[PDB]
RNA sequence: AACGAGACUCUGGCAUGCUAACUAGUUACGCGACCCCCGAGCGGUCGGCGUCCCCCAACUUCUUAGAGGGACAAGUGGCGU
């Protein structure tokens, strides 16, 4: 039975940890982007001491750092804030080399083309923006778009056909077709905004989640809704396996991971009990994101803390 | 210091979470968004003070009702509770027995049936 | 204020008016009072919802 | 329901984030010049002192002043019908 364990934890920051990025050119570094107006670049010494050690901090920003996602070669980062800017570092030195600047108000999230030749951006702005790495608004999708935040845009790792996935807070799915940046398809459900959505490393799949709890798998080319799985509080952020068909998905004190072949839990993570006074006792659950092995995952809480789980038979 | 909100402060508060209710999460810094995303409140600090007395409210009502505020997902459990109660199908039943002076009361409107009897310990209350 | 002269000494009159909040308007100001919140609200949120997914 | 209280307006405290500056600068060297060996060296070079002179160099940390950001009893623990 593959089962997940407390592998060891990470400390350091400041405010709640809002996301975690990995490349498989580095396994060493990992990249995590906080609510302290900084992010992190670490350094694992898988030694059981400390599983790690804060390498870099890089800085500059006004407010908090929405999103995180590194280079496909492991050498740029670029980030997106709530202070309405786009920022690309440089992880060997500091010193962010180019920014993007446009957004009238938060950034919620960015993404990073898997050529590095395209960025994409959404925001409280209620509008999807398409940049080139020179930091030039390449395009605004301000008509056809949703009419409230667009709180997370991902690029399709597809073979040939460009389309970026939407979710906002008007509880759509909206599917793009690059290149006239037109929309394919919607998607309807979803009692509830919603809080992230992302797709399989094929690309047949969107497991998005929000305020309803549930999370909703799509289809890429058929369109269709192919199931949903009842997760419980509420779905901050889900993430589908790099080597094998799973999916997890951050619930609210505590991780679900599921098998699609006949979808079913394979278990849930929680944490360790304490004699807190109150309700909502344990820190929520708020980014996690798998390693390129598939051998560990790590999860962002709200007790400025970064937990690492493993996988044991 | 003081920090007793006045009742500007706890009347928006108390509008915006009837109307919005989906968007008012447990946060506070989504809350001063979504808040001056919603009205229309003509101050940095008015509008802060607003959104921390939101999410007081969102906190407590994540427990029972409270009384100012009625809303939708919250009136269907009453309502609930109201049309039905999970305790009995039978009625709580006719077939019930009981003591003199009440045959009686009876053997003047003719009953006949279904009783008991027991005269009380013999003097008033002690 | 003003003053008025008549046979025996002087009235003064003052005069106070306060202007209906003019929204970008020449008729009195615009920026309303600050402790003026006022609440938006829309409609037409129906939520008959099965997951069906609409195709462009 | 109205006024007063409060909200409000100015000011003080924080931004190595933005806007941008021979009527504010700094760092660099293009400099060069003065002076001392004051240290490697010798005295130059390596360096040290400069409200000494420059740059059609690079930038905005210090200066100036505009737009936004930030604090809410918001988080945690007690006392509160
Ligand atoms: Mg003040
Ligand atoms: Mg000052
Ligand atoms: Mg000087
Ligand atoms: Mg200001
Ligand atoms: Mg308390």
């Amino acid at each position: 039975t593959e089962q997940m364990t407390l592998r060891g934890t990470l400390k350091g920051h400041n405010g709640w940890v809002t996301q975690i990025a990995t490349t498989p050119q580095f396994p060493d570094m990992i990249l995590s982007a906080s609510r302290d107006k900084t992010i992190i670049m670490w350094k694992l010494t898988r030694d059981e001491t400390n599983y790690g050690i804060p390498q870099r901090a890089l800085r500059g920003h006004s407010h908090f750092v929405s999103d995180v996602v590194i280079s496909s070669d492991g050498q740029f980062a670029l980030s997106g804030s709530w202070d309405g800017t786009l920022r690309l570092w440089d992880l060997t030195t500091g010193t962010t080399t180019r920014r993007f600047v446009g957004h009238t108000k938060d950034v919620l999230s960015v993404a990073f083309s898997s050529d590095n030749r395209q960025i994409v951006s959404g925001s409280r702005d209620k509008t999807i923006k398409l940049w080139n790495t020179l930091g030039v608004c390449k395009y605004t999708v301000q008509d056809e778009s949703h009419s409230e935040w667009v709180s997370c845009v991902r690029f399709s790792p597809n073979s040939s056909n460009p389309i970026i996935v939407s979710c906002g807070w008007d509880k759509l799915v909206k599917v793009w077709n690059l290149a006239n940046c037109k929309l394919k398809t919607n998607h309807i459900g979803h009692t509830g905004y919603l809080n992230t959505v992302t797709v399989s490393p094929d690309g047949s799949l969107c497991a998005s989640g929000g305020k309803d709890g549930q999370a909703m798998l799509w289809d890429l080319n058929e369109g269709k809704h192919l199931y949903t799985l009842d997760g419980g509080d509420i779905i901050n952020a889900l993430c589908f396996s790099p080597n094998r068909y799973w999916l997890c998905a951050a619930t609210g004190p505590s991780i679900k991971i599921w098998d699609l072949e006949g979808k079913i839990i394979v278990d849930e993570l929680k944490q360790e009990v304490i004699s807190t006074s109150s309700k909502a006792e344990p820190p929520q659950c708020t980014s996690l994101a798998w390693s390129a092995d598939g051998q560990t995952l790590f999860a962002g809480y709200t007790d400025n803390l970064v937990r690492v789980w493993q996988v044991t038979i | 210091m003081g920090r007793v909100r006045t009742k500007t402060v706890k009347k928006a508060a108390r509008v915006i979470i009837e109307k919005y209710y989906t968007r008012l999460g447990n946060d506070f810094h989504t809350n001063k968004r979504v808040c001056e995303e919603i009205a229309i409140i003509p101050s940095k600090k008015l509008r802060n003070k607003i959104a921390g007395y939101v999410t007081h409210l969102m906190k407590r009502i994540q427990r029972g009702p409270v009384r100012g505020i009625s809303i939708k997902l919250q009136e269907e459990e009453r309502e609930r509770r109201d049309n039905y109660v999970p305790e009995v199908s039978a009625l709580d039943q006719e077939i019930i027995e009981v003591d003199p002076d009440t045959k009686e009361m009876l053997k003047l409107l003719d009953f006949g049936s279904l009783s008991n009897l027991q005269v009380t310990q013999p003097t008033v209350g002690m | 204020v003003r003053h008025v002269l008549l046979r025996q000494g002087v009235l003064g009159i003052k005069v106070k008016i306060m202007l209906p909040w003019d929204p970008s308007g020449k008729i009195g100001p615009k920026k309303p009072l600050p402790d003026h919140v006022s609440i938006v609200e829309p409609k037409d949120e129906i939520l008959p919802t099965t997951p069906i997914s609409e195709q462009k």
